[PDB]
Parts: structure tokens; C-alpha cells; sequence
């Protein structure tokens, strides 16, 4: 006979001891542990709500891969990827390039807690965490791998993060700040609680739903599976915040959450927003990116924050108005600058799509439509060269993303500049500039693409130069997803 | 010589890097900015004139005035508005 | 236009079709892309400094660590297959040996031997877990890191077996303090101070190269010969077939860790001057390893013989590694 | 360390012993064993070419189901079965109803060898055989089961064989003769060698290929998997024939093979032939049913028969001419009599399909087309009632299938009648009548649907009566697969 | 038009949503559809007669055998999961116990005990295989048949373990005749004639009801207590942990067969007069079972005690079955 | 009374069960057979006349002759051909 888990579980996490041959601080340096003066005994109250043991893990995860990998081998020769809507293919190429290696990196973020967390329970759960991201990283390499003979772009599922392409920098900017350069307790909150519990756990759910609607059951299977692993490690932030509030650290906690949520939002506004409101076919759109955030992300954050004893970030109101604009500009930028990315941006501004946009976002044509009007005319009038850039856009020094906002009949584009130690920084939002100010030492000497350009680090100092700089060459340089097909509806 | 500034063209959705000359006129600056906005994703306005104002404090620069006399921090953000 | 490749561009011109292993494990770390500034932030952040000092500045040098290959070629998918197999085996022993009252037929003396020499190992096993998970987050290349990843999971596995068995032993002999007194034995029993001093000190060796050596080349062989090999043979001769088999099972994992550790050293010795680097760290730590084996095995029956067999065996590990 | 299979395998099949407390004949009654005077020691030479042990089996088959079942759970909510071509849906409904329970029955046929085969090797391989058919029977119940709420017809995947519907009788007629009522050695030859090695192993391969082309990856996955099990037990006939020839039984062997192949062919001419030449869309037809038989079935039979020391059946020539006719008539019958089957027959006689038919079968329109001309005119001229029957067709007393052949400008429909003990029997072919004559005792008093009708066993003795008799009612009674859509191309 | 159902029509109005088990295992046999002519051929064929005499005409009666349910609810899919787990366990013992030379530490006397009392069991195990595969092809309903199916596979499993171990024992002690002399022991050793007479005779009991009783109610408990239980305890006390564990492992299967056998009897006793039918067959066969246990266990050490414990245990099986 | 026979209509692809009357004329038999073939999947032929011949030996029955006089085995197969 075997025992019930509830009878011996506690013993797996009864691993703290009092060092004697080295001091506690040497064993757990604050810069890596972040105990913040909370005693070892107090961190021992840490109690993950979702428990699991090694044997259960290997058994469960063994069958998950068995399924995911079987699905793939079964639809392999069917070559669906060829009949797939270009808007979709671009979606995957973008996803794999920006996430594959970042997933693998997360493995290390987990490893940080696994070694430096004073909370024993946190340490073991993090070991499964590092195992979860090992899989996510490997499985998301194996899958897109099947398409490397279809386009050099798929090779970016592995190469992206190793390049200086602006979106890649933007990715590393976020991730490094949230999980690679933060102490253990910080990682549990910024990554696990804010990004995984707050964004990806439900994003991947919606992503899996969309994959299915597009007829892409291989990707749909991939995301669903990966998604089922999220809760197991995304749970690690909860208990940490409880401990910090339970003591004299409610403000420190609050500030990490505030930073993490906003930085997440931004990355989300360029990687997900553009995709569900422009790359997905009109007849497959269940709800807008805004409705998605109000229903599956925002409400949950307030709940999480309420039950935890924390408050809504100071920027909460602005953040919700932003749901009407940010991603629209972030989309216009990516498309208008297609040669600077490794996937083909779908314009998604057909007459029908435009009225859908107006329904979901009242006043769209009045503003965003304005720019698209000028762009459409030029494509119809045989002046496409006026739909591609001659300069670089202004990059936010925090989210390393373009500084854009409301245009048209309600022009409202702003720059939250700041002068710190003789240097002038640019910020795409109040929050972005604030994340810099609360901890200037952390971003002070970093430089975005535009800064590097202005310093002669990019040679030749022209557009062709910046392209070789961000490792882009004809073949992977992005263009219109449907080859400007949608333009015929205006001729 | 060249001087960098960030162009926040009116009615456009984004700020763009736009190199000017320290000798350029606020008028000539606006022309170099329009290049990257007008006819690209912002309609022209003949009945109107393009003016230049420092984005931070809203200061309006005379149509004349050369970059050199505006006292701008390199990479400074400037509004390019439609008026008379 | 660039022609699509028949594999990852960094594997192109490999002469042989890349395995699943090469496809999902190579050249993944990106922090090694910019030694002057490994992370996409200010170059002076304390974590920038940490990686620069303990990863890039290691005395153990090589021009292309990403070239490293795990001899077992483990991948998440194949690690779970192998281990789910092994777990079915160990969990099978647990289930069935319980069924025929194996714990009730152990003698009183042996039960006390387990409370002192067996159960407190949960602390040393978790300690190794922490130790191998540190190598993972500081190693210079993704293939090296991955080996450390799976090895960390094996470490948590051993901890787990021990946690389970401690509950069973506490149920069968509630008067021994099973589950309750291991911390004091670990912290205060002279038979454990040899090992406790070793790992506590090895746990703060931040250099990736020294960490690999301190934990994988010196400490682990010591722990494995002491707690798995020696205690395992004793358990068997004492009537404890469960621990005799369990111990042996975990040794399968240990042998695997030695295989990749040995491969890394093989690769390290191509670079002139590394053997000396490795031998210097070994020479620094080996003394503490002997003090660990001595304190632990001396307290066991036939201790003097156990201490000799263990010292000899663990050293043999490094000897054939060419050190 | 473990041993290599080659080192201990023989010991698993070293199980024969000399009975003492009962006689060998009591232990192995001839009626169940069929040793045919070949000694125990001689049967011991039996040596299956494909070996496998219990542990390998459970491990291998465990992962096969893991895959097949995962595929299904993944494409489940996608409800492909609704967008599928009606010709396809009918194909599956026909397949599941005629095979599901017959597969399960095969389990027992295997069990016969497992207990009564004097060849030890044959006995163990048959135990895995009975395990293989247990799966095939269960998996092919679980799958169609997912669609019982879509049509009562799916319920026939389980009910068919329990009814008296003519196709069901035809099925049981074949199967019972080949595997349920034959001695062990006979079963290894008639079922395993002739039907599984000779027909289904490759059929299922083609079926799996077709499932894929139709976009039905759940069924495609089902068949592929099942197919991979076939060789493991279909191999059992080989060694048996070797032993029989190696002794003084070459004629007995030959005669079983002759009977088994022809009876197989007939069932195949009504279940597969009609499907790949009429139910499958024109643009998914790789080759004709005839080309399929010449390439994947006929050539292999001659090879198998050559290497084995046997000769080609006496009817071999006729059998090959028949590849141009038989299935065409068998199709016309099923469609013309749709209300008598549980699936919807696809006419497959559109102008395009008709020219394809002419290409694959020169002279088709000259003959078969003739009948279809009259049928088409009536549907166009608003006289559909002339496209459904008022009587019962003449059923062959062997294959319990309609007696049909070449019509039109080359009319050649024949009846190989026979009078045995005051009764007049009807046979659809020379071979069919011959299978009866070589062993009259075996079919003598059996009665086909038409015989039962003519004996008052069906009441009322009208068509509505025979429908309740074969358990058919509006809802499952078959009609045109595409609702006569193809008729518009003639108006 | 008929409205599509929410389940198989024969399961409709079941009150509870049908399990995978009910969906893929019930009312599958069709030969029971026409007692006067079970197969779609001449009613006088010898196989028509065989089923009519031995299936339909059985003294053991019931109005709806298809109602039977396997208490374990096994299905091909779940049988392979369970067993692949168990095999990982047994195959694990094989692999690792070999690794520490378990066979080399057995004594000479015990090796000879294995050549006489262990290895020849491959004949009795295959015999049970044949016996349970006959119940499968003659049982009146598909749910009963399926139990017999999986039980037949377990039988082949035991045969397999034994075949493997016999090779290993022959490699370790090539002078004993392992693998070579089991047939003569089976046929001529007085310790095996008790069991050999029993199964040879039980193997020709064609009535499905008597087959169930002769093999499942009488013979199997005898074999299981004799070869698994008694020899297993002896092996352990003799230093053979492998066989002690292996035997125990196979007993898990045996217990499963007793569970469904017992369930079938439970159902049988609802019908008046069946208990008497079952008790009459038991009474006919029980005597031969005693003669089997006696001849085999008497030759074992402490034989008289083994013979008593076994007789008692195997009878207990049927006692609690309500017989 | 009724007598069963199997109709092998010319130009059709199948034999069908067709009940006739022992009193029917070979002419009337052919008419009852045509019912299930002509206009169903066999074109009519006015310039032609339907005759009846025992399928087994090819014997041709006079247009007259009643079933009762043909000496047919119940269920006997008969050809229904087009001629003059
Ligand atoms: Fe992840
Ligand atoms: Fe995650
Ligand atoms: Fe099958
Ligand atoms: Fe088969
Ligand atoms: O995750
Ligand atoms: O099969």
C-alpha cells in the first residue's frame, strides 16, 4: 500500500537548517535571495496552494508530451501550414521568435528561486518550474523547427533573441528586468504573479482557442498543453506577497507589482493586441483585444489584488483608456515598418474590417482610420514607397517600443521626456518614465536602438545599415501579410 | 552641422527621429519633418502653415529662428503643428 | 532573398542530420552574447556584475562552450520517459514491500541506525538540489545548463524518496522521532558535520567552474559512496532490502551525473591549462570530502573499512576523468 | 542488466508436453485443432517470423492507444464530422457497422488457435492476436460512439451485426465461415493468411490514406494505428501452410486458400470497391479500385503463393476480368436499394465522374452507364419512384450478396444454379457455387434473405415487412448521399 | 424518423451516463442471437453443435448474462496502462537484482529447489493460459469473455517471467539443466503429478460453466497458493528476494482474477439452483485440487504445514464467494 | 396460385425475384418482369417483343405456354430477352 500525499508532503519541504560553517547571508546573499529582513522562520510560512510531488510530475508530464508530440506527427504530412491564412502564419512566426528562447531563459529565473528562496516550499515548486520552462523552451523549438524548409523566417524561432532587431531588444528588455536580474522574492512577484498568473495563463488559453478556429490543430494542441503547466509555477508569487504584506513590506510589494504589470501590459500591447484585432480573420474574432483584457485580465487583477491586501496601481485608470489606443498604434508601427520585423504584418484594414474596428472602438476611423486612409490611397495610386519608412521611430527608453498614440481628428501623441545626468530620455507613457525614476540605477546607461544609432554604433548610419545591424536581410524582412490583396477593394 | 530632434507631427500617431541642421529655420525644420509624415499618413493642408513648438513646455518658435538659437537639447522632441 | 535551411542556421553544415537533442538544447543562452553587458539593462546592476565575475571570468576557459554535448543526450521528453520508468520501479517496491510488512521485520538496532544515518539525508539531498540548481543558472552554455537541470530534478527525486520513507518509518515506529528529529541530527550529530561543513561551504562557491568541481567532482562522489554505496550495502546485510534496492536505484541517477560531469572535463582538457585549474580546486576541496566520509562512515559498523572503500571509490571517479 | 530477446525467446514457446491423464485427442480434438494427422513434434517446427514478448507488447500498445486517443480528444470539439463530404460520412458509418463487432469476434477466432493449436509458437502469437482484436473491437466502438447524437445510424456500429439487414448477414456469412466455425489450423490460413495478410493489411493502409485526404485526421489516425497491429497476427498463416505442404497436405491447404481468397474478394467487392470508385470525391481518387487490387493485392498473392509452394487458384483469370465489373454492379445494387442499408450511398455518376469511370474502365458508359442513364432521366423527369425497388434481388446462396454483373450493350448477367437434395440454390459466380459443392454439408440448410422471404418467415410478406425484419426504420434507411444534388448537372 | 440517441440504444434508459467500459464491452457476442443456429451457416456443422451443447445447454443458467460487469472494469486501454506499470516494476527488479549478482549468492540447495519447484512451472502457467483462453471463446456474454481475455494475457505474462528467469538461472548455473529438463520434471516428478492430472483433466471440461469452475474456482487458487504463495514465502526465507518479490507481483494478477470470478458467482447465485450446480462441480474437482497441493507441497520443506496453509487458503476463496 | 421465379432481364445488371401466377402466359410473365426493369434501368424497345427462356439450358418458351406447363422448379431463373 502507498501513503496519501497529505501525509508526507510537508516532509519534502522541511529542508531549512541553520548554517554554521558559513553565515546565513553568505548562504543566501540578499542580492540573490531578497529575504528583505524577513526571518528564515517567517519565510517558512510560505505555502503553495497547488501541491505536487516528483513521481506525479514525471508521470503527468510524460503523458502530456506523448499527446502533444503524437498530434504533431499525425498532422505532419498534412502540411496545414501551407493552406493557413497568412495572418495566422505570421502570428506563429512572431510567437516562436519572441518567446521560444525567452521561455528557456525563464528556466533560469526559476532556478534563481530554487536556490536562493528562503521559503522551502517555494524552492521545490521552483524546481518543477525550471522543469516546466525547460519543456516550453524545447517543445517550442521542436515544433516551429518542422517548417525551416518553408521559410528562413522560422529559423528566427531560435535566432530572434540572439539578434538586435528592435522587437527582440524589446523582449529582452522586459524579460531581463522581470526575471533574469531580480532577486528570488522579486522574481516570484514580477514574473510568476504579474506576468504568468496575470497575463499568459489566460492569453495562452485564448491563443489555443484561436489556433483551433484557424484549423491549426497542431499549434492549438501545443498551446493548450503548455497552458496546463502554467498554474503549477505561476502560483509562486501569491504566498510571497502574503509574507511581505504580513510583515512591514506592503509598499515594496505594491511597487514591484505596479512595475511588473505595466511592463507586461506594454509587451502585450505589441505582441497580442495587434494579432487579435488585425491578423485574425474577421469571421474568427470572438471579441476585441479590449474586451479580452476587461474580461480575462483586468477583472482578475483587481480580484487578486483585493484578496491579497494590495491596491490597484496608480495608473489603473489611464491603463484602461489605453485599451482603446495603444495597440492600434503599436500595430500601425509594426506594419508601417514591416521590413524591420521577421514576420509579415497583416494590415487588416479592409472595408469590412474597418467597420468592425469602428464597432469595437468607436471613433477609430475618425482617428486611426485617418492614417490608414493616406496609406491606402498611395497603394491604390501606385505610390507604395510612401507606405514604408525613411527614418527610425522614437523608441521608449523603458519598453524599447515606439512612442505612439492617438492620431487623426483627436491627435494626442505625447513624449514623457526626462533629463537625468546630462542625458535626455524618451518615454512612451507616464508609467514608463516612472519605472525609470523609481530605480534609475537599473536603466541609467542602457541604450535603445535610436540611441545606438545616434552614437555611431550603427554603420553605415543609414536604413540599410540598421537592417544589417538588426540581422535582417531580404527573405525574413517583413511585408504585407496578404501581399496588399486587400487594396483591390478600394480600386 | 546635423542636430537630432524627435518629430511629433500633428495628426500622425508617432514621434520620429528627424535630423535637421543647426542652421535650419524653424520653417526648414518643419519641412524636413513633413517629409516623413505628410502624404505618408497625414493629409496636407495648403490653407495652413507648419509651425514648430518645443513639446515639453509648448513654447512656440518664430517661423524664422535657426535651430542654433532655439536652445534645444539634442534629440529634443518638437511639435509640428498646423496654424497660421 | 535568403534560401530557407534544412536545419537551424547555427547547425547548418553539420555533416549529419541534427538530432532532436541538438535541435532543442543548443546555443540557447543569450546572456553570453555580450560579455560587457549580458542583460538588456544598465551594465552596473549587481546581476550584471555577478555573471561577469562568476561566469565570464572563470579560470576554467574554453572558446566555444556551446559545443558541449550531453553523452546521454537528455531532453525533457526523454527524461520523463526514463524516470517515469524508474519511478514505476521504486514506487512498486514501496507499494509491495509495504504489503508484506517489510518495515515490521527490521530489528530495533537497525531502526535506530536509520534515524541517525538514513532519514536526515533529506537535508543533504536538498542541499545538493540547491547546489546543482546553482550550476544551472551560472553555467556558460545551454547544453551544460540542461545537464544541471535534470540532475537537479534527480536531486529532488532522492529528497522525495527519503521524505516518503521517513513518513512510513514514523508510522511503523512512532517512538523514534522520525520526521521530527532529522534537523538536529543533521546540525548536531558529529557523523554529519563532515558532510555539512563540505556542502555549506561548497554552496557559496559562486564561480561556475568551481561550483561544477566542488559539487559534481568532489562532493557528490563523496555523498554517493557514503550514503548510497556504503549505507546501501549495510542496509542489505542488515535485512533492509527496501533501502538496499532504493539506494541502488538512486545510484543509477548518480552514475548519469558522473557521465556528463566526466564529458565536460574531457572537453575542458582540450584547452591548455585547465587540468591545472581543475586539479587546484579538487585539491582545495578533496580534503573536506575526506573529512566528510570519515565522520560519517567511522560511525557506521566496520566504519574503518567503509571509510577506505569510499575514499578509494570516489577518488577513482576523478582519476579516470584524467585528473 | 537484461537479456537479449534472442537468448530466452524459445523458452516462452517450449510449452508442449505429453498428456497422460487424458489422451492427446481429448486434449486437442481434431474438430477444434485440425492437426490433420501431422504429429505434435512436426507442428513444433512452427516458427513465426515476427516475434514479440509480453513486456514489449504492453509497452508498445500502451503508447499506440495514448496517441490514437489523444488525437481524438484534440479534434473532438472541432466536429469535423459535420463539414465532411457525405460520401465520406457514409464510408465511415458503413465501415463501423460491418466491422466493429466482427473485429471483436475475431478475438474469439484467435482464441481458437490460442487453445487448440498444436504449434506452441502459434499458440502465444494467437494470444496477442486475441488481444489485438480486443482493441480493434473496443476502439472501433469508442470512436464512432462520439457521433451517436448526430444520427441514429452511428448506433449501427454496434447494432448492425445483431440485425438481419442483408449486408449484415453477408458479413456474418463470410466471417463465420472463415474464422468462427473452422478448426485452428484452418483459421490460421483462411483468416490470418488470406484475409488479413492478403486484404486488410493493405486495405487499411489505403483507407488511412483516404481518411487523410478527406481532412478526417481522427479516422486517419484510428486506421493507421490499427493497421500497425495487423502484421503481428496476420503472420500466423504462413508457418501453418509451410507445415501442411512440408507433409502430405498440399491439396487441403490449396483448397482452403482458394475458398478463403474468393470469399474475401466478394466481401471486398461490395464494401471497398463501391467506396473508392464512387463515394470518394473525384479529386481525391489516386487510383481506381481495380488498379488498387492489381498493385496492392493480386501481385502480393502470387508472390506469397509462389514462395510458399502453392499455385494460383483455378479461378484466377476470371477473378481479374471481374475487377472490371463486379464492384460496379455491387454498387448499383446498394444505391438502387438504399433504403435497405444503414448509410447513404453516393451515386457518384456526375458527368465528370462518368468520364473518370470511362478512363479507368473502358466501356463503362457502354454498359453500366446504360442503367444510370435511365435512372438519371427519371430523377430529372420527376419520376424518382422508379429509382427505388418494388421487389427483392436474387441473393447468392454463398456470399449472400446480390447476383449482378455486366448490363448494357454487353449484357452478361448469369446465375450458377445448383440443385442439391430437392432444393434449388443460386450463385453469383462459378467460384461461389464451387465453395458450396466442395463442402455442401457446411451450407446445405442455411437460408439467405430471399429464401426466408419465400418461406413466409418475413411477415408481412411485403417490402415494408422485410424492412422491419432487417430492423430498418426511417432515420437509418439509406438514400442518396448528396440528396440527389448531382442531378442538377443534367437539367 | 428515429431520433439519434445519447448512447448505444441497448444502454439507453440506464439512468447513469455509460462508462467507456460499458460502451466498448457490452452485448458484443452475436452467436447468442440465435440459439437454434448460432452461426450464419448450416445448423449441423460440428461448431454449431459445440456451442449449443457447451454454451447454451450449460447447467449454470441466467436470463441475461450480458448484464455481467467486471468489478475492475478493465478495457484494453486500461489493461495496458496497469500492466505496463507492473512490468516496469518486475522488469526493474530483473535488471537491477542482476546488477548486484543476486543469482550468484543463492545456495546450491536452493538452486536445485528452483530447478524442481520453480522453472517447470512454465508448463503449468501455459496450461492455465490455454485454460483461460478456452473460457473466453465459450462464455455466454462479452463482458465475461473479456475478463477471460485479460486473465489469459496475465497467464502468458507469468509464463514469460518464468521463461526469462529460467534463461538467467541457466546462464548462472549451466550445470543444472535449466531450460532443458523442465519437461521431464513436469511429466515425471511425483511433486508435479498432482497438478498435472488436475489441469489435463480440467482442460477438457468443455462446458463453459464447468470450465469457469474447474479452472477459476478450483485449479487456479490451488496453483496460486502452491506456486506463488508457499514457494514465494520459502524463496524469501531461503535468500531469494527476486522470486519472493516476483511471486508476489504475479499474485496481484491472481487476486484480480478472483475478483471477477467472485463477481460472476455473485450474479450466478441470483438464479435459484445455481449454487447447487456450482457446488457439485467444485465437489467433483476439489478432490483433485487437494491431490495437487499435497504432491507439490509435501516435497517442499515444512511441507505438511505448507499443505495445510494452502488447502485452507484456496478453500477460503470459494467460502467467501458464498459456496 | 403464385409461383416464384428469378428474372434475369436483358440489358439489366441483376436477377430479381418476380412472383408470377401458375396461369400466366410466358407473355404475361415477361410483362410482370419488365415492370421491375423497363423504365427503371433498361430502355424500352417497341420494335421488339419480350420472350422467355429458361436460363440454365437456353430453352425458349412459346409466347403462349402457361407457367404451369413449362415445368419450372420454383424460384427457377429465366431470361427475359428482346427479339421477334
Ligand atoms: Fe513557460
Ligand atoms: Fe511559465
Ligand atoms: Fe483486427
Ligand atoms: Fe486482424
Ligand atoms: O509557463
Ligand atoms: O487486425
Amino acid at each position: 500500500s502507498m501513503l496519501k500525499r497529505e501525509d508526507w508532503y510537508d516532509l519534502t519541504r522541511t529542508t531549512n537548517w541553520t548554517p554554521k560553517y558559513v553565515t546565513e547571508n553568505e548562504l543566501f546573499p540578499e542580492e540573490m535571495s531578497g529575504a528583505r529582513g524577513i526571518s528564515m522562520e517567517a519565510w517558512e510560512k510560505y505555502d503553495e496552494p497547488y501541491k505536487i510531488t516528483y513521481p506525479e510530475y514525471v508521470s503527468i508530464q510524460r503523458e502530456k508530451d506523448s499527446g502533444a508530440y503524437s498530434i504533431k506527427a499525425a498532422l505532419e504530412r498534412d502540411g496545414f501550414v501551407d493552406r493557413a491564412d497568412p495572418g495566422w502564419v505570421s502570428t506563429m512566426q512572431l510567437h516562436f521568435g519572441a518567446i521560444a528562447l525567452e521561455e528557456y531563459a525563464a528556466s533560469t529565473a526559476e532556478a534563481r528561486m530554487a536556490r536562493f528562496a528562503k521559503a522551502p516550499g517555494n524552492r521545490n515548486m521552483a524546481t518543477f518550474g525550471m522543469m516546466d520552462e525547460n519543456r516550453h523552451g524545447q517543445i517550442q523549438l521542436y515544433f516551429p523547427y518542422a517548417n525551416v524548409k518553408r521559410s528562413r523566417k522560422w529559423d528566427w524561432a531560435h535566432k530572434a533573441i540572439h539578434t538586435n532587431e528592435w522587437a527582440a531588444i524589446a523582449a529582452r528588455s522586459f524579460f531581463d528586468d522581470m526575471m533574469m536580474t531580480r532577486d528570488s522574492v522579486a522574481v516570484s512577484i514580477m514574473l510568476t504573479f504579474a506576468f504568468e498568473t496575470g497575463f499568459t495563463n489566460m492569453q495562452f488559453l485564448g491563443l489555443a482557442a484561436d489556433a483551433a478556429e484557424a484549423g491549426d490543430h497542431t499549434f492549438a494542441s501545443l498551446i493548450s498543453s503548455i497552458q496546463t503547466d502554467e498554474s503549477r509555477h505561476a502560483q509562486q508569487g501569491g504566498p510571497s506577497l502574503k509574507i511581505l504584506v504580513e510583515n512591514g513590506k506592503k509598499d515594496e510589494a505594491q511597487q514591484m507589482v505596479d512595475v511588473a504589470i505595466w511592463r507586461s501590459w506594454k509587451l502585450f500591447s505589441v505582441l497580442t493586441g495587434p494579432i487579435m484585432d488585425y491578423y485574425t480573420p474577421l469571421e474568427s474574432r470572438n471579441q476585441s483585444f479590449k474586451e479580452f483584457m476587461l474580461e480575462w485580465i483586468v477583472a482578475q487583477f483587481e480580484r487578486q489584488l483585493l484578496d491579497l491586501g494590495l491596491d490597484k496601481p496608480w495608473y489603473w485608470d489611464q491603463f484602461m483608456q489605453d485599451l482603446d489606443e495603444t495597440h492600434h498604434g503599436m500595430h500601425l508601427g509594426v506594419w508601417y515598418w514591416r521590413p524591420t520585423v521577421w514576420w509579415d504584418p497583416a494590415a487588416g484594414v479592409s472595408p469590412e474590417e474597418r467597420e468592425w474596428l469602428e464597432e469595437k472602438y468607436p471613433g477609430w476611423n475618425d482617428t486611426w482610420g485617418q492614417c490608414w486612409d493616406v496609406i491606402t490611397d498611395n497603394l491604390v495610386n501606385g505610390k507604395p514607397e510612401l507606405t514604408v519608412p525613411e527614418t527610425l521611430p522614437t523608441i521608449c527608453n523603458m519598453c524599447n517600443l515606439p512612442i505612439a498614440h492617438t492620431p487623426g481628428n483627436k491627435w494626442n501623441v505625447k513624449d514623457y521626456q526626462l533629463e537625468y545626468e546630462g542625458r535626455l530620455y524618451h518615454f512612451g507613457s507616464e508609467a514608463d518614465r516612472w519605472c525609470f525614476q523609481i530605480d534609475p540605477e537599473r536603466y541609467k546607461n542602457h541604450t535603445n536602438l535610436v540611441d545606438r544609432f545616434l552614437k555611431g554604433e550603427i554603420q553605415p548610419a543609414d536604413l540599410a545599415g540598421a537592417l544589417m545591424y538588426m540581422s535582417l536581410e531580404p527573405g525574413v524582412m517583413g511585408d504585407d501579410a496578404h501581399d496588399y490583396e486587400w487594396v483591390k477593394a478600394y480600386q | 552641422a546635423t542636430f537630432p530632434i524627435m518629430s511629433n507631427f500633428e495628426r500622425d500617431f508617432v514621434i520620429q527621429l528627424v535630423p535637421v541642421d543647426t542652421e535650419d529655420t524653424m520653417d526648414q525644420v518643419a519641412e524636413k519633418c513633413a517629409y516623413h509624415s505628410i502624404n505618408r499618413r497625414v493629409h496636407p493642408q495648403p490653407e495652413k502653415i507648419l509651425r514648430v513648438r518645443r513639446h515639453e513646455d509648448g513654447t512656440l518658435f518664430p517661423r524664422g529662428m535657426i535651430v542654433s538659437d532655439a536652445g534645444l537639447r539634442p534629440t529634443e522632441t518638437l511639435d509640428i503643428i498646423f496654424m497660421d | 532573398a535568403l534560401k530557407p535551411l534544412k536545419t537551424w542556421s547555427h547547425l547548418a553544415g553539420n555533416r549529419r542530420r541534427p538530432s532532436e537533442y541538438e535541435v532543442v538544447s543548443t546555443n540557447l543562452h543569450y546572456f553570453t552574447d555580450n560579455p560587457e553587458r549580458p542583460w538588456e539593462l544598465d551594465s552596473n546592476l549587481p546581476m550584471q556584475t555577478w555573471y561577469k565575475k562568476y561566469c565570464f571570468d572563470s579560470p576554467l576557459k574554453h572558446d566555444d562552450w556551446n559545443a558541449f554535448r550531453d553523452p546521454d543526450q537528455l531532453v525533457y521528453r526523454t527524461y520523463n520517459l526514463l524516470q517515469d520508468g524508474q519511478e514505476s520501479y521504486v514506487q512498486g517496491l514501496f507499494d509491495q514491500l509495504n504489503d508484506r510488512g517489510h518495515d515490521q521485520m527490521l530489528t530495533r538496532e537497525w531502526v535506530e541506525t536509520l534515524a541517525r544515518f538514513y532519514t536526515p539525508a533529506r537535508y543533504l539531498f536538498h542541499a545538493l538540489q540547491m547546489g546543482s540548481v546553482y550550476i544551472h543558472q551560472i553555467a556558460p552554455a545551454s547544453t551544460i545548463t540542461n545537464c544541471a537541470t535534470y540532475e537537479t530534478a534527480d536531486h529532488l527525486r532522492w529528497l522525495t524518496h527519503t521524505a516518503y520513507r521517513t513518513r512510513e518509518l514514523a508510522n511503523c515506529y512512532p517512538d523514534v522521532g522520525f520526521g521530527k528529529r532529522e534537523r538536529d541530527v543533521w546540525e548536531n550529530d558529529p557523523a554529519w558535520q563532515g558532510f555539512r561543513e563540505l556542502i555549506e561551504k561548497a554552496l557559496i562557491a559562486w564561480d561556475w567552474g568551481e561550483a561544477f568541481t566542488a559539487i559534481n567532482l568532489v562532493t557528490k562522489p563523496a555523498v554517493e559512496e557514503a550514503l548510497l554505496q556504503q549505507l546501501g550495502s549495510l542496509a542489505q546485510s542488515e535485512g533492509d532490502t527496501l533501502l538496499g534496492l532504493l539506494a541502488q536505484a538512486q545510484k543509477r541517477d548518480a552514475e548519469r551525473h558522473r557521465r556528463w560531469s566526466s564529458a565536460l572535463v574531457k572537453m575542458a582538457l582540450e584547452k591548455e591549462g585547465n587540468r591545472e585549474v581543475l586539479q587546484k580546486w579538487v585539491a582545495k576541496w578533496e580534503p573536506l570530502a575526506d573529512k566528510a566520509i570519515e565522520a560519517y562512515c567511522s560511525a557506521l559498523p566496520d566504519g574503518e573499512n567503509a571509510i577506505v572503500e569510499a575514499k578509494s571509490a570516489s577518488r577513482y571517479v576523478r582519476q579516470m576523468m584524467g585528473l
